[PDB]
């Protein structure tokens, strides 16, 4: 009359995190691909540009910020210094 | 339509190989004829099955998926790589590469979550070859999926280390393994339409994992896909010890019997918080295996039904998998 715990599994996956605003490097919605990339979805680079977040607690399209890092490495949404900390599509 | 994937790729390759040899031998390898061969093959590859949306991207995905599954045993890793290298020649000619990517992502997702891939190295080599052929864009969703699976090992090690680094060693009492998938890259959009009351034995692992995972990622929010989730339930109540690989819902139902030898449909519903359809199917999948008995003159389930644990259960194997369609 026993049925007891030894090696179960199951799976619970993640709380939350959507970015609501626009990537100030090109001024389009942060969750979509960046303007240069969405407009050229057939190009080798295009689908790569989803959300990348900085220590600034602000986020951008991954190619726009990687391109913008040729300029002074600050987030154009609050001007704090950039360093990658989270990612999302 | 049923064997389109294999027949389509082989037919296009035969046509390609014939003309490359012809152009090299008779036309001195002239690039204008090679360009004509490529244009011809592009117009040809963009074929669609009767009444369907363009299926060449789906077909190429199904073919590649068939070559990447463990079922290609009898073929060596090298032969699969040559077959895949030939496939890339065909893949370049697809117009709707993102459609291939989403079908491939769906096939690849099922291959990855259920471990059906021949080798991880073959899947990666395939994604890198597709990347060299179509650019990063085309592999972006696939590459992210493969990245989520590769980063899942470090995520599990981080979770085990997170538990060891709390001031008290929080023994989960169960071995917990998890894969967290990015919703824009993966075609896993089945939000749990049931507020499944997770069994108490799993609850500790779930809550510690949600606290742990929320530190690192963002974008479209993945949530407990309890139906894709499985575990092992050991039956010690029988004259022979049996181990059933069961779904988390099946597990929850079976775990209710830990509180009583008989349980009503309503108690199972109140304790598991499953919807009536999935609870019924779950119970049915346990009844079909005869792990539980139905105390009503019907062996089949209604809201007033009581279930009794089958004290006389016997199976030909000490360990077995009850596969409910929830996976």
């Amino acid at each position: 009359k026993r049925f007891e715990v030894k090696k179960w599994n199951a799976v619970a996956l993640w709380a939350w995190d959507i970015v609501v605003d626009n990537c100030a490097i090109c001024r389009n919605h942060i969750m979509d691909l960046c303007i240069e990339c969405q407009a050229n979805q057939a190009s080798a680079t295009s689908e790569e540009c989803t959300v990348a977040w900085g220590v600034c607690n602000h986020a951008f399209h991954f190619h726009c910020i990687s391109r913008w890092l040729k300029t002074r490495q600050v987030c154009p949404l609050d001007n704090r210094e950039w360093e990658f900390q989270k990612y999302g599509h | 339509q049923e064997n389109m994937p294999t027949l389509f790729v082989e037919s296009v390759l035969e046509v390609h190989g014939k003309f490359v040899q012809l152009i090299n031998t008779v036309l001195n390898g002239d690039q204008h004829f090679m360009s004509a061969l490529d244009k011809a093959l592009t117009s040809v590859v963009n074929y669609r099955e009767p009444k369907s949306v363009c299926k060449a991207p789906e077909l190429l995905a199904k073919y590649c998926d068939n070559l990447l599954k463990k079922s290609a045993k009898g073929m060596t890793e090298n032969e699969v790589e040559d077959r895949l290298t030939s496939f890339i020649t065909v893949f370049k000619y697809i117009d709707d590469k993102d459609v291939f990517q989403k079908f491939y992502a769906r096939m690849l997702a099922k291959r990855l979550i259920h471990g059906l891939s021949m080798s991880m190295d073959s899947e990666e080599a395939m994604i890198n070859k597709l990347k060299q052929a179509c650019g990063y864009e085309f592999t972006s969703k696939l590459h992210r999926m493969y990245t989520d699976m590769s980063v899942s090992a470090d995520l599990n090690n981080k979770f085990n280390n997170f538990i060891k680094n709390q001031d008290t060693v929080i023994d989960l009492g169960i071995s917990f393994q998890i894969y967290v998938l990015q919703a824009g890259a993966w075609p896993l959009t089945q939000a749990p339409s049931s507020t499944f009351a997770i069994p108490q034995e799993l609850e500790k692992s779930v809550q510690m994992f949600e606290l742990f995972y929320s530190q690192h990622f963002s974008g479209r929010k993945l949530t407990w896909l309890h139906y894709l989730c499985t575990g092992e339930v050991k039956m010690n109540y029988l004259g022979k010890p049996y181990v059933a690989m069961v779904t988390t819902y099946q597990m929850a139902v079976l775990l209710a019997f830990n509180n009583s030898e008989t349980v009503s449909y309503k108690e199972l519903q109140d304790s598991t918080q499953m919807n009536e359809k999935e609870l019924t199917k779950t119970i049915k999948s346990l009844l079909d295996v005869k792990m539980i008995n139905h105390d009503s003159e019907k062996e089949d389930i209604d809201a007033e039904s009581s279930f009794s644990l089958n004290m006389n259960f016997s199976s030909k194997r000490t360990k077995f998998k009850i596969t409910t369609s929830m996976q």
